[PDB]
């Protein structure tokens, strides 16, 4: 079929007719972004050459190749690191929250840290439980334990302080008191607040109990973060995969070639496995510096959504 | 050095990259954002500065009552620039790295000239002189698809550094619009703190803001309440 | 005359354990519903290799002929099952239209309820041989649904194939190079295939 | 880590100078039981011969050959070859085992030896320099003869039918005299597969079958089916192997292996350093196991401090004060209970105007690389075979361009935003 766009709607406009919202719904949007990749770095002689002696002197005659392709794997090592810090280290001191919770009636419990779990909370349990040859995966600086300290100092300073710990040292607030401030800053007269806070608290309780909901219920969520998952595992399985490959050689598999023939011959037939190893170790390298940058932009923006989103207050429109 | 790799001149010359931040610190002090949404429109700078605190929620006495305070406060902060600078290199990391990265990435082009890929020898004279025609040709076919190779590497390398670069170019273009030609409400984006102006300096390969922001201090604890009852009807500030 | 093969007739492509895994691989296989001649026989062709598999309850068919000529002139395989045991020998043989029960020479080798299922097939000079045995309830045509069959014997004889015949409810298809997909168990047994050919879910 | 950066000063970081592997510490070969091998005793040891003039050839097939004794056998007292010599036949593998035996008189014996001359290597007993192997003979005057001469012997295709039946007398000595010989050449008849004893738990060298690398073999709960002789991984790799001599299945394990990091204050600061090996363990390689790999040469601390250099895992290191390399889980930052109430507000009294310097790069070195004076540094003859590759050259210098002029514009959009060039006052 022809696809609609969407609902036809002739908004009914004329030049003294208003509609003003009479009542409102909280709703609690969950955005889900990738931070970083698998910290990734390949021994490129392992790689290439399988620790044959035959082999590790021909790909010398490459020169630089096998050394700037380590290099930019450990330009993208490194940036996963800062593309974490960046995002989640926005924060002087590991704030903690208060052991009661009086919170005005909201109810952040599946949110904050769970100490009988990591000490990850509820739904941080849920996100990870949706998400599931000379190649070395490097384990990332911060650890999930660390990351989850950061995520609950973000947290627990937004709740006992509001936009405070991001511009100074954490000013303690009444929860209630700081939503009062958040309706001023989207221009919601704050008395609508403390008015209606017994039914804003129970749409926010609500709201974040229909997170458990659609988490629980499908995977889809979460596709962008299962996204860089795959195309991780998919590269490093392309990558191994292509040790398999001919690239017109005798055989793929080094000692046949050590074995089938003499040494003059078996060194043409070398070079092109060394040749198409090589060209598939580059074609890896580059694919992942670009994947890289697309991630690297996506960490800017979780960085800038952490920032303005969570430190803040963003009047800027979706 | 000499093998084809030239370094072509920037079209502005750091004098006139230094005129550009001048002209845009000079329309910052004399004027305030004006200068980026029309003409220029002069303001005396302790009432720009008071426009500046109201953009915070600070209210404008909180200048003026305090301003041979906030005065030095700003004088003694940019001391603490030029003896911070003064004192270590590693403050500019970020532009040091592209000029290094610049120069291993040529240097690793250059020292690729040195490599056989698999001919007789890397001196492509030593082939020429050594082999005849049809003998020769097979030997620098493997020099020509290597460094060819080598080249395409190194502007695949430069064309993602350049998207690199050109983010951060973006960026600092938007730094430029938002923190210099205006005050950003972005929390964060001009520096950690309620930001209030900033500074271009020119730097070569780069820009450095110097982002003056309100960072709040001494606070005391008090009791308080989201509203207040009078006559039975609750009041709000 | 004909039946639809339905799934039959997939086999371990090689030696290797794999498991709680999908592997993709092209070799002459046959096809996914294709079309089965079926005999109650005649020399027949033997193309890029055969299935045959016979319902039974009797063990009436006993053995195959194969070769080039199947008779004389050059050395052909003779293949028989005796119950005491398999024999296989490869001589230049002589005989009437077979040796059947009426109920030079360069190797020799030795080793309705039911369905028994074989394969044959030559690469390289390697003769290999299959098989699978199951209960069944239909007499009339090879059972729906799916079980691999496993080798046997893989002979480096190094003879030309192109004319075969059986040696007495039997069962003739060929197999074809064709990409199939094969899933592999956690105890590495193939348990379902995908003949990728066969239609545009498939591909 | 000077060689590794090519630089006598070390600058402050964590540097990979290096690759640690384990090393095999031995060779293993497996092969099935040693069986079927082809019955020489009917060659060399039977009662009789057919007369060496009119000898014929046969070939074993499907079969292990004993070469391996026959290259050091009592059974002749003169050999010699046309191919390559025994020992190495012994270490070999052939489409049959072609091969003749035969009664002579000595002489005429060896005058039908492989790339020997006499009408026995001419016609009776064919024997050119191309045979494929080698033939032995020995004296036999007791046996391969009456005792009125060689009547059961004769003399003069390789290895079969001048010829005539033998003139030799069971009195002569061996070259004159009754004799015993054969002659053979040369896939499906192979000298012995010889195996090693199996070794578990070390990184080895190893052949399972003609399948070869180095790795642990370790004891293993896998369940081949009856015919499977390897197992393998996700991506093609092979992660298991039967033991054809003993049918239980060993999973195969790579010998460890990872980047080896320097990790060191500047050079200015010491000339000691710690040493990291990626994702190994310490009983592979103070020493300190970090959940990133081996930690050598950095003392573990139970304080926190921010990272200095980081080692991964939570882990970083720095120089400490009587000085030592230190490593420690990092710091996040001091933890701060907020003295939250519903009812308590802080609210700041002052101020402190802080002026957070922020720099950016904007601009690359425009770079234009001429790639025909790049790959062919001014050659006629080198720029003639580059025209062959056709349109990259151009698509190079017009990339380069591209950044080039993109570096004016990047610089240009940061600075230019200001329309006129506005002055201070005096
Ligand atoms: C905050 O919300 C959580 C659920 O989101 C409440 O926890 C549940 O409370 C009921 C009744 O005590 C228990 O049966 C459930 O087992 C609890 N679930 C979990 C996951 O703990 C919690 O009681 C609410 N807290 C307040 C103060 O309202
Ligand atoms: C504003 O909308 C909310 C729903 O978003 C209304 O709250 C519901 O009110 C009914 C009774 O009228 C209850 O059965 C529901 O349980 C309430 N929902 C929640 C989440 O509390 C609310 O009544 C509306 N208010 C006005 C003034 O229209
Ligand atoms: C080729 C062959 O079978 N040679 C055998 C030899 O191995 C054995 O030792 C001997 C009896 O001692 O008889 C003969
Ligand atoms: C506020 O009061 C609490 C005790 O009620 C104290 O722990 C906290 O340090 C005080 N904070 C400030 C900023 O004075
Ligand atoms: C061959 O098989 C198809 C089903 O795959 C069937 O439609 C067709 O009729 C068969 N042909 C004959 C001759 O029976
Ligand atoms: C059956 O075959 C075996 C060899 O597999 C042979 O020894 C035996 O004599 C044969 N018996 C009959 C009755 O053919
Ligand atoms: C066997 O082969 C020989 C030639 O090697 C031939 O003369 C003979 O006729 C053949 N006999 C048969 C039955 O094939
Ligand atoms: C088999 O066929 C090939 C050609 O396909 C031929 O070279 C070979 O000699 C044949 N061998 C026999 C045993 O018929
Ligand atoms: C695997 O095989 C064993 C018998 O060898 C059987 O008990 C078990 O149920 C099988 N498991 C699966 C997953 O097929
Ligand atoms: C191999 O021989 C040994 C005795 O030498 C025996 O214990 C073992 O079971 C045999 N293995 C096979 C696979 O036959
Ligand atoms: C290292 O020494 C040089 C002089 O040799 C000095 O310029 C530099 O500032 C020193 N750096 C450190 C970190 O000590
Ligand atoms: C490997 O490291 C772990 C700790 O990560 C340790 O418990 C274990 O003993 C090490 N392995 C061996 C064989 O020592
Ligand atoms: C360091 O921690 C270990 C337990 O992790 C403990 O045994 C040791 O006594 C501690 N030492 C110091 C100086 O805290
Ligand atoms: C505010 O802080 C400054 C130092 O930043 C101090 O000199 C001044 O006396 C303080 N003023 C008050 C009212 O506390």
């Amino acid at each position: 079929y022809t696809m609609s766009l969407g609902a036809e709607n002739s908004v009914a406009y004329s030049n003294n007719s208003i509609a003003i919202p009479t009542n409102f719904t909280i709703s609690v949007t969950t955005e889900i972004l990738p931070v970083s990749m698998t910290k990734t770095s390949v021994d490129c002689t392992m790689y290439i050459c399988g620790d044959s002696t035959e082999c590790s002197n021909l790909l010398l005659q490459y020169g630089s190749f096998c050394t700037q392709l380590n290099r930019a794997l450990t330009g993208i090592a490194v940036e996963q690191d800062k593309n974490t810090q960046e995002v989640f280290a926005q924060v002087k001191q590991i704030y903690k929250t208060p052991p009661i919770k009086d919170f005005g009636g909201f109810n952040f419990s599946q949110i904050l840290p769970d100490p009988s779990k990591s000490k990850r909370s509820f739904i941080e349990d849920l996100l990870f439980n949706k998400v599931t040859n000379g190649l070395t995966v490097l384990p990332p600086l911060l650890t999930d334990e660390m990351i989850a300290q950061y995520t609950s100092a973000l947290l627990a300073g937004t709740i006992t302080s509001g936009w405070t710990f991001g511009a100074g040292a954490a000013l303690q607030i009444p929860f209630a008191m700081q939503m009062a401030y958040r309706f001023n800053g989207i221009g919601v007269t704050q008395n609508v607040l403390y008015e209606n806070q017994k039914l804003i608290a129970n749409q926010f309780n609500s709201a974040i109990g229909k997170i458990q909901d659609s988490l629980s219920s499908t995977a889809s969520a979460l596709g962008k973060l299962q996204d860089v998952v795959n195309q991780n595992a998919q590269a490093l399985n392309t990558l191994v995969k292509q040790l398999s490959s001919n690239f017109g050689a005798i055989s793929s598999v080094l000692n046949d070639i050590l074995s089938r023939l003499d040494k003059v011959e078996a060194e043409v037939q070398i070079d092109r496995l060394i040749t198409g190893r090589l060209q598939s170790l580059q074609t890896y390298v580059t694919q992942q510096l670009i994947r890289a940058a697309e991630i690297r932009a996506s960490a800017n923006l979780a960085a800038t959504k952490m920032s303005e989103c969570v430190l803040g207050q963003s009047k800027r429109v979706d | 050095k000499f093998n084809g790799l030239t370094v072509l001149p920037p079209l502005l010359t750091d004098e006139m990259i230094a005129q550009y931040t001048s002209a845009l610190l000079a329309g910052t002090i004399t004027s305030g954002w004006t200068f980026g949404a029309g003409a220029a429109l002069q303001i005396p700078f302790a009432m720009q500065m008071a426009y500046r605190f109201n953009g915070i929620g600070v209210t404008q006495n909180v200048l003026y009552e305090n301003q041979k305070l906030i005065a030095n406060q700003f004088n003694s902060a940019i001391g603490k620039i030029q003896d911070s600078l003064s004192s270590t290199a590693s403050a500019l990391g970020k532009l040091q790295d592209v000029v290094n990265q610049n120069a291993q990435a040529l240097n690793t082009l250059v020292k690729q000239l040195s490599s056989n890929f698999g001919a007789i020898s890397s001196v492509l004279n030593d082939i020429l002189s050594r082999l005849d025609k049809v003998e020769a040709e097979v030997q620098i076919d493997r020099l020509i698809t290597g460094r060819l190779q080598s080249l395409q590497t190194y502007v695949t390398q430069q064309l993602i550094r350049a998207a690199e670069i050109r983010a951060s170019a973006n960026l600092a273009a938007t730094k430029m619009s938002e923190c210099v030609l205006g005050q950003s409400k972005r929390v964060d984006f001009c520096g950690k703190g309620y930001h209030l102006m900033s500074f271009p300096q020119s730097a070569p390969h780069g820009v450095v803001f110097l982002h003056v922001t309100y960072v709040p201090a001494q606070e005391k604890n008090f009791t308080t309440a989201p509203a207040i009852c009078h006559d039975g009807k609750a009041h709000f500030p | 005359a004909y039946t639809n093969s339905f799934t039959r007739g997939v086999y371990y492509p090689d030696k290797v354990f794999r498991s709680s895994v999908l592997h993709s691989t092209q070799d002459l296989f046959l096809p996914f519903f294709s079309n089965v001649t079926w005999f109650h026989n005649p020399v027949l062709p033997f193309n890029d290799g055969v299935y045959f598999a016979s319902t039974e309850k009797s063990n009436i068919i006993r053995g195959w002929i194969f070769g080039t000529t199947l008779d004389s002139k050059t050395q052909s395989l003779l293949i028989v099952n005796n119950a005491t045991n398999v024999v296989i020998k490869v001589c230049e043989f002589q005989f009437c239209n077979d040796p059947f029960l009426g109920v030079n020479c360069t190797f020799e080798y030795v080793s309705f309820k039911n369905l028994r299922e074989f394969v044959f097939k030559n690469i390289d000079g390697y003769f290999k041989i299959y098989s699978k045995h199951t209960p069944i309830n239909l007499v009339r045509d090879l059972p729906q649904g799916f079980s691999a069959l496993e080798p046997l014997v893989d002979l480096p004889i190094g003879i030309n194939i192109t004319r075969f015949q059986t040696l007495l409810a039997y069962y003739v298809g060929y197999l074809q190079p064709r990409t199939f997909l094969l899933k592999y168990n956690e105890n590495g047994t193939i348990t379902d295939a995908v003949d990728c050919a066969l239609d545009p879910l498939s591909e | 880590t000077k060689c590794t950066l090519k630089s006598f000063t070390v600058e402050k970081g964590i540097y990979q100078t290096s690759n640690f592997r384990v090393q095999p510490t031995e060779s293993i070969v497996r092969f099935p039981n040693i069986t079927n091998l082809c019955p020489f005793g009917e060659v060399f040891n039977a009662t009789r011969f057919a007369s060496v003039y009119a000898w014929n050839r046969k070939r074993i097939s499907n079969c292990v050959a004993d070469y391996s004794v026959l290259y050091n056998s009592a059974s002749f007292s003169t050999f010699k070859c046309y191919g390559v010599s025994p020992t190495k036949l012994n270490d070999l593998c052939f489409t049959n085992v072609y091969a003749d035996s035969f009664v002579i008189r000595g002489d005429e014996v060896r005058q039908i030896a492989p790339g020997q001359t006499g009408k026995i290597a001419d016609y009776n007993y064919k024997l050119p320099d191309d045979f494929t192997g080698c033939v032995i003979a020995w004296n036999s005057n007791n046996l391969d003869s009456k005792v009125g001469g060689n009547y059961n012997y004769l003399y003069r295709k390789p290895f079969e039918r001048p010829l005539q039946s033998y003139g030799f007398q069971p009195t002569n000595g061996v070259g004159y005299q009754p004799y015993r010989v054969v002659v053979l050449s040369f896939a499906t008849v192979c000298g012995p597969k010889k195996s090693t004893n199996l070794v578990k738990n070390k990184c080895v060298n190893f052949n399972f079958n003609g399948l070869t690398g180095t790795g642990v073999l370790t004891e293993s709960n896998k369940k081949f089916l009856p015919f499977q002789q390897f197992g393998r991984d996700i991506a093609d790799t092979t992660d298991a192997v039967r033991d054809p001599q003993t049918l239980e299945i060993l999973d195969i394990t790579p010998c460890s292996f990872g980047g080896v990091s320097v990790i060191t204050p500047g050079t200015n600061t010491s000339n000691q350093v710690a040493v990291l090996y990626q994702g190994v363990n310490c009983t592979e390689v103070n020493v300190f196991q970090t959940r990133a790999g081996c930690l050598i040469g950095a003392e573990h601390v139970n304080n926190s401090y921010e990272c200095d250099i980081p080692i991964g895992a939570g882990i970083c290191a720095s120089y400490q004060t009587s000085q030592s390399i230190i490593a420690y889980t990092m710091s996040l930052g001091a933890e701060n209970s907020v003295a939250y109430s519903n009812n308590s507000i802080a609210i700041p009294t002052n101020f402190t105007i802080s002026v957070t310097t922020e720099i950016l790069p904007v601009s690359m070195t425009k770079t234009s690389v001429d790639c025909t004076m790049y790959i062919c540094g001014d050659s006629t003859e080198c720029s003639n075979l580059l025209l062959q590759y056709g349109s990259f050259c151009t698509q190079l210098n017009r990339a380069l361009t591209g950044i080039a002029v993109e570096q004016d514009k990047n610089t240009q959009e940061v600075f230019a935003q200001v329309k006129q060039i506005y002055k201070t006052p005096p």
